[PDB]
């Protein structure tokens, strides 16, 4: 399956947290292609900004093997 | 394909291929040569299958080729036949693969959404595929026809 | 966010209390509001058709839909029309809001990078957006059309 | 995570079915959410629930 | 503002704005002009409101402006008045927005923590806001005052 | 992933061409090889633990790596290295059945070089281990199977 | 209803109703009497609206009342008219409620699935509703018609 | 779930006995029936939408249920009922291939009565619908297949009632 | 069994059985009669297979039947042979099922844990199974042996 | 990690058993330890004040706090003082440990990148850290101050 | 070492070190000098401890040094003794650290996997460690022995 590597930052506008939040704040992750759409929207709705998107696995414009 | 499906299940389980899985692969490779011939037959008869099925569909559904209907007009009728041709090509691919997965990616995912935007009636499309199956079955030998039927049935089920 | 909030935010960074000039901009928005609401209702009702017409104008009967084209295969076709829907919905939101920011925060952010990885053609997408704009313009009527057009153009410029 | 997603009892039996998943997490290339997704999308989950 | 809130709910649902939601937007835009006038009144009277409220606060709390107290000294007293001015500016922003959200982001989140580091007493700050409310109410007409009161009350509630 | 059969299909699908005899011949070629591959896969699965043991003995152990200050020193690191070896073996077996190198690219090969460089794992030693596994595998599978098995092992090595 | 919607939003926020929200409730209760009259008008004209709309629909779509078509035959034609009547009743309910929710629960959720089993064409149903709207609009006064139109439009949007 | 082949195996495993000729004959019996079952399953899958339509027409629609105040009144409820019908059909097909009723018990039958009672869905009407589906299915599958298909449909009906 | 596996995959996907899946079922039912005979052969030769394999294992691993070793002593040696018998019974079950699932539930899940508590060496157990395979292969015809081999290999892989 | 573990790790890579020279380094740490514990207790008790004083020295009465500044708005102000607390707590941990590694593993890693995305000014933050150091130096007293200073400087250099 | 443990607990709680925790650190630093002496004693006796333990192990387990067994042959026997030496070195490190963590990272994580690839029996390894403990205990004074025993016991528990 095609996979997306995504780097995104989400700021904690609702409440300040004492424990280290660095992993939550700035995260690079591998997303299944199907999941990414929903995830992208969720980051937008949070007000986080998606710094970088790349397709980790799979071939661009593939009819099959997707 | 059969093999792709088996590998994928194994990878999810993070295990080597199970004996049963291996056996199915063995059966498939033996079947393949026969499958290739079945596919070849349909390819040669493709033009006639589409034509005959189209006529049957239009007889079954006068409405589709009527001023209201989507199929109506030369441009539209051509597109309807082109669609039937597409599905036949997909079915041939399926027979050689031994699995519907190749068919499924190209044709069956998002099909509802595409046709709804077009406003083409999905049941009529299904009837066309059924019609194609009947034509294809006649040209194929009985055992060959049964194999081909499964793929045709899947398409009808999908839409 | 919103035209009203945009004015507020600009003043807040300055630290200035709201002033008459600012108030006038807010007043301008309030008059435009009623028109915008009517336009939004029109778009929502005709959304499916708008997409259909725009696709017919640009996307379909094209190389894209033909085999080897980006929008070939049902899956890709469905994806493209889904994207078209989002552009329309967000543009409607922007028109009500009176602010382009939501487009930047929601639609525009991460789109270019996604499209480049996918190999989706930006110019064709822009073409589709412009087509939607034209269809929308008709339905909404002239006064509403001018307002609607700016948000569509904003989306197009972002994608390009 | 094993104990949340499977129950306590089933989580005990796990030896290393998910070792590959663990490594991606250890590497910090997947998030915890993603790791939980994949535990859910697993033959073991399906077999047990 | 109200409009932003409506858009946000729609986006979460991934749906076009409901007729009811649209109606609320219409009502808000009509109300806005009245709201602008209320805000304008307070802005003009801002300097006096702050001054009067400050005096009341210092009378109510001698301690804050005492050698021990945080407010004591010219520099410190100015800062205390500056804070009162800030809160008034936020209130005006709120009235035009029709929501406390603008107020809330700038002034009410982390306020406790900020003041605790400063060592400023939170209750005294609340009293100052209450004092400002009373002054503002007098200048405003009764119905206008009620609208303004809500925003003032929210601030007092937030800083508690 | 992709296999041989699907690869042919996909190439035809982008062309839009129906399957033709030349294509059929490639498929037929695969079908003959298939039976051999299945037998090889079963052999590898049964002897997997030993294959890894032998390969480690040939390259990894009795070496500076295992000695203190070496990458594979400490139980934790030793265990990691043999886990990686197992991965390579399992994926190569999958690839051999499939008749396509793509799965190796999609799972194993992508990002491995970068991971190893950050970790400070030595690539050349890893490659050596893969080559050793290939040699052991070659023996067990037998000559006809060995040629097929070798290409996937070489593919992994080249990627790393 | 409008009030139910407001309460639900408050409950989600876990707060008492806002003054603004309360004001909207007040406006709605005032509007209700006018709304009741609009609903009453349509109820009285119900029989004729359905009849006229049916005829228009059948003219617009000859196919539906053709031997192939679903609507064809007395039994079937009656059922098609009964459906139109149902939708009109729902619209009246909506007008009094001031919200589409009553309409939505009874008629628009699972509608696609129900009609697909029946094999009734959804677009034709939408046309029938559009036809009913036009008849209803003529009997209603202009401002009344606009109110009624919104509910009619929603139905058309839902069945798409 | 369990199937016929596994059921035989499991019975022997608890005994600890190696497979015996009597056991083998039961397995052999299943193997002959198997080919018929596969054909039946394909027929059902292709005609599933129609089967549901016909069965609904026979029992559910044109009835008080569909009329206002009936359980299947409103689009939402109508859609739910046909979804349930589809479930029953799919599971019955699975059971027919398997040659064992157990899957029905494990997935469909367990907790259904309680769910329906809380919902206020009428059990007897549902049973009626299942019986109707059986009749339609019987026609399509043909006689040899019909007997096999019928037992699973009857099993569902008995469970619900 | 094959059929159980197919049904389970379908249910997860919430779909009717795919044509490919159906085809595998068809192949299995045809194979079954042959499979039954293969199983019958091994059952009859069971006693000798176990005996021969045991001897081979003990030759291969002197240690297991040594004072230190787990197998040492009559009681222990009997238990080791009983275990070999158990695995053979499981393999026969597998052949008729056409899948390792029946084998897997009874024998392969928790096997490591059980043997670790017992302190029995897992590799030695695997060798015994390998030994049984060789004996079984000799009695079976070549094609029959290949089928049986797959199940034997799975067991060896599992431990 | 810790001074004690650092010595151990250096020996482990060499593979050497612990030697007197190594022991002497450990002994050196043990003498310093008592002082460090006293310093840590002082810092913990005065932590709130330390932050207050440092903020007064650098952060407040500045453009940052004024509208349009990074620390403007209550939320941002609170965030900045939270960050200051983090630095203080970690520096205290490092001082007890006698090793800078913890700072690298928790505080220093990824902070620069986070700050750049946020638009927080690094130089101002560094200024704040230096201010805290000065305040801390006073409270801890001279012997403790030297030890405390190195960790503060390490944080500053990293940022 | 212990201090690391204390810091880690504090960091999890996000608090400064508790007085009680600080006191334990103080006690540990005082104890360290005594601990160093205990470690020194074992280091000096290391060569003899390993030799004696090896002999005991081989007597206890004839099989390991038998043609089938892993330990059999000079090369292999040396490696088995080297392993025993490694574990002793780890134990000394543990005593000075006051925690098993140093021991654990180097020797106890992945140990099962490493030995399983080697095919060495884990229980025999445990017996060797037990044997080493007995020899070490005899040379150590009673209180010193108890301290050393804990670390030895942990190893035995880990490899089990
Ligand atoms: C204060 C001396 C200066 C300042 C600080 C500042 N920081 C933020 C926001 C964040 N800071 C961090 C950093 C960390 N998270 C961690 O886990 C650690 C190490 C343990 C650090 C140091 C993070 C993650 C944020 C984001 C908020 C959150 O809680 O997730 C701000 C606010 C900016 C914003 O938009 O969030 C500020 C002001 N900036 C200055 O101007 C001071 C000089
Ligand atoms: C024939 C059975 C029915 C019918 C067909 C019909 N189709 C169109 C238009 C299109 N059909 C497709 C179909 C596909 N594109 C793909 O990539 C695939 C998967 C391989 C398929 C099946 C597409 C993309 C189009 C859009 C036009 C284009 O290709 O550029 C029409 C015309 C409708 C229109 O307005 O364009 C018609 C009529 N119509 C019926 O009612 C028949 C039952
Ligand atoms: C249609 C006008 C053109 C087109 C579109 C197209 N898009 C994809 C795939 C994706 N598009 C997006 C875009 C978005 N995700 C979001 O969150 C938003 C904001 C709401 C947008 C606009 C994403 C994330 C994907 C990936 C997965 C998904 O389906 O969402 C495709 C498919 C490409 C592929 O290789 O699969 C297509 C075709 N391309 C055209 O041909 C038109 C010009
Ligand atoms: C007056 C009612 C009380 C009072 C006030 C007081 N405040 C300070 C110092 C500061 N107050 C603030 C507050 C804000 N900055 C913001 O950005 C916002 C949100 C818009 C607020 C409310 C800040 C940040 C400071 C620091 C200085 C600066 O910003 O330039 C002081 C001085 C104390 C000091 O150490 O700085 C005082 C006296 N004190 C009372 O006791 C009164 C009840
Ligand atoms: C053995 C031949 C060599 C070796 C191995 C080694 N690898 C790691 C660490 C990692 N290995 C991977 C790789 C994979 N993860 C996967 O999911 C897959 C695909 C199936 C692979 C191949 C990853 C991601 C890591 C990092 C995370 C983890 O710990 O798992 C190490 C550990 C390095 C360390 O410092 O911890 C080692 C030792 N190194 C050698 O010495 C051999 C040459
Ligand atoms: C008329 C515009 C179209 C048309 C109508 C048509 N409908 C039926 C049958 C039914 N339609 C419904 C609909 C509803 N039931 C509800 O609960 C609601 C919401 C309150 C609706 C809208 C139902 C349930 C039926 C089934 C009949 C029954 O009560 O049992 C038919 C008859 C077809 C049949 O086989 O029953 C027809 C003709 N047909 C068209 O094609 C027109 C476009
Ligand atoms: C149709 C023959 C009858 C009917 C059905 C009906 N069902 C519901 C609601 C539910 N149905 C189920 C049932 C199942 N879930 C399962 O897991 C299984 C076993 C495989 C079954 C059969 C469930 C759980 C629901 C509730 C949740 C949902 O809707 O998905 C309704 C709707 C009831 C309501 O009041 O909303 C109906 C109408 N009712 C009839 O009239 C027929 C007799
Ligand atoms: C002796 C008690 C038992 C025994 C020992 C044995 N070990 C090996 C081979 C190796 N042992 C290790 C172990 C370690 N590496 C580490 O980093 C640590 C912790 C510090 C340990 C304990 C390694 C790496 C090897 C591999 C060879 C090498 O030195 O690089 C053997 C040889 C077997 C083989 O296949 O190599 C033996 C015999 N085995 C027994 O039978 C005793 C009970």
């Amino acid at each position: 399956s095609r996979y997306f590597k995504v780097t995104a930052c989400i700021p904690s506008l609702k409440r300040v947290r004492t424990g280290r939040e660095l992993q939550n704040t700035f995260f690079t992750k591998l997303v299944p292609y199907e999941n990414w759409f929903t995830e992208q929207q969720r980051i937008q709705k949070a007000g986080g900004k998606v710094l970088s998107v790349k397709l980790f696995t799979g071939v661009q414009g593939a009819n099959t093997g997707v | 394909s059969v093999l792709t499906k088996a590998i994928v299940n194994a990878d999810a389980e993070a295990r080597y291929l199970s004996p049963g899985e291996l056996d199915r692969i063995k059966s498939f490779v033996a079947s393949g040569e026969r499958r290739l011939r079945i596919a070849q037959t349909l390819t040669e008869a493709r033009e006639r299958i589409v034509k005959q099925a189209g006529d049957q569909l239009f007889q079954k559904r006068p409405d589709v080729v009527s001023p209201g209907g989507n199929a109506y007009g030369e441009k539209m009728t051509a597109l309807c036949l082109r669609d039937l041709d597409y599905y036949l090509r997909l079915v041939t691919y399926g027979i050689v693969a031994g699995d519907v997965t190749p068919i499924e990616e190209i044709g069956i995912i998002g099909v509802k959404e595409m046709y709804n935007s077009l406003q083409t009636p999905i049941p009529a499309v299904a009837e066309g595929v059924r019609a194609m199956k009947n034509v294809a079955t006649s040209l194929l030998s009985g055992d060959d026809a049964a194999e081909a039927g499964f793929y045709f049935d899947y398409l009808v089920g999908a839409m | 966010q919103d035209a009203i909030t945009a004015v507020i935010n600009n003043y807040d960074v300055q630290g200035k209390y709201l002033d008459g000039a600012a108030l006038d901009k807010l007043k301008a928005y309030f008059t435009t509001g009623a028109v915008r609401v009517r336009a939004a209702a029109v778009i929502s009702s005709n959304a499916t058709t708008i997409i259909k017409e725009a696709a017919a104008k640009a996307l379909i009967y094209s190389d894209l839909t033909r085999p080897g084209g980006n929008m070939y295969t049902t899956r890709r076709y469905a994806a493209c029309i889904r994207d078209m829907d989002y552009f329309l919905r967000y543009a409607t939101y922007a028109m009500l809001a009176g602010d382009p920011s939501i487009l930047d925060e929601r639609v525009l952010n991460g789109l270019k990078e996604t499209y480049n990885s996918l190999g989706v053609p930006i110019a064709a997408t822009v073409g589709g957006i412009q087509a939607m704009k034209e269809v929308v313009g008709g339905l909404v009527g002239p006064d509403a059309a001018k307002e609607a057009s700016i948000y569509f153009d904003y989306l197009s410029s972002g994608l390009s | 995570a094993y104990v949340q997603v499977f129950d306590k009892d089933i989580a005990s039996y796990i030896r290393s079915e998910f070792s590959a998943l663990e490594s991606r997490l250890r590497n910090r290339e997947t998030s915890v959410k993603e790791f939980v997704r994949l535990l859910g999308f697993s033959a073991l989950y399906r077999k047990q629930f």
